[PDB]
């Protein structure tokens, strides 16, 4: 008996179709942090069966790119006027572990 | 509280 093949980390992809996106990012550069002493911007919260929650988002995730802007080392205001346009849809690459 | 900001 062992333990199956996991994931322990990844880079997605992902579309988000959407008045809202469903997400509440936390942290940020210049922020009180969210895990750790990353000071990344991050997935706190999801909207349950939301567009976000549709799309596979999910909380934790790292925000490392929204609509070709790298929001890696960024302030918490630089990614939330990166997702506040958002006329339809939202492309981010995330970092999530395990 | 550590800066939530819903979107």
């Amino acid at each position: 008996l062992i333990e199956p093949a996991r994931i322990e980390e990844e880079e997605l992809t992902l579309t988000i179709l959407r008045g809202g996106l469903g997400i509440s990012i936390a942290g940020g550069k210049g922020s009180t942090p969210y895990k750790g002493d990353d000071e990344g911007i991050f997935i706190s919260r999801v909207s349950e069966e939301g567009p976000a929650a549709r799309a596979g988002v999910r909380v934790g995730d790292k925000l490392l790119e929204v609509n070709g802007v790298a929001l890696q080392g960024a302030e918490h205001h630089e990614a939330v006027e990166a997702l506040r346009g958002a006329g339809t849809a939202v492309q981010m690459r995330v970092w999530r572990e395990r | 509280h550590t800066n939530e900001t819903s979107l």
